[PDB]
């Protein structure tokens, strides 16, 4: 089957979150 | 993290999503001098969270901490 688990342990999707922040962006 | 040495950049990013606040035992500012205000909540096994005490919302999670 399809596996999309990296294994989170906060230290990777919790705290790799960048890419989706405004950062100055006008939109 | 024993002392503050090893807290010295300011978080500059948020948590993916919201953290728990009932697995929160305190709250530390990062440095003030840093270019925005930002307070960590500390986990049960200390681990790094970034939260904006400017928010109404994140506020209360810091108020969890300070009043009975």
């Amino acid at each position: 089957m399809d596996y999309q688990v990296s294994s989170p342990i906060y230290d990777i999707n919790y705290y790799t979150s960048e890419p989706a922040q405004k950062i100055n962006v006008k939109q | 993290s024993p002392y503050s040495s090893d807290t010295t950049s300011c978080c500059f990013a948020y948590i993916a999503r919201p953290l728990p606040r009932a697995h929160i035992k305190e709250y530390f500012y990062t440095s003030g001098k840093c270019s925005n205000p930002a307070v960590v909540f500390v986990t049960r096994k200390n681990r790094q969270v970034c939260a904006n005490p400017e928010k109404k919302w994140v506020r209360e999670y810091i108020n969890s901490l300070s009043m009975s």
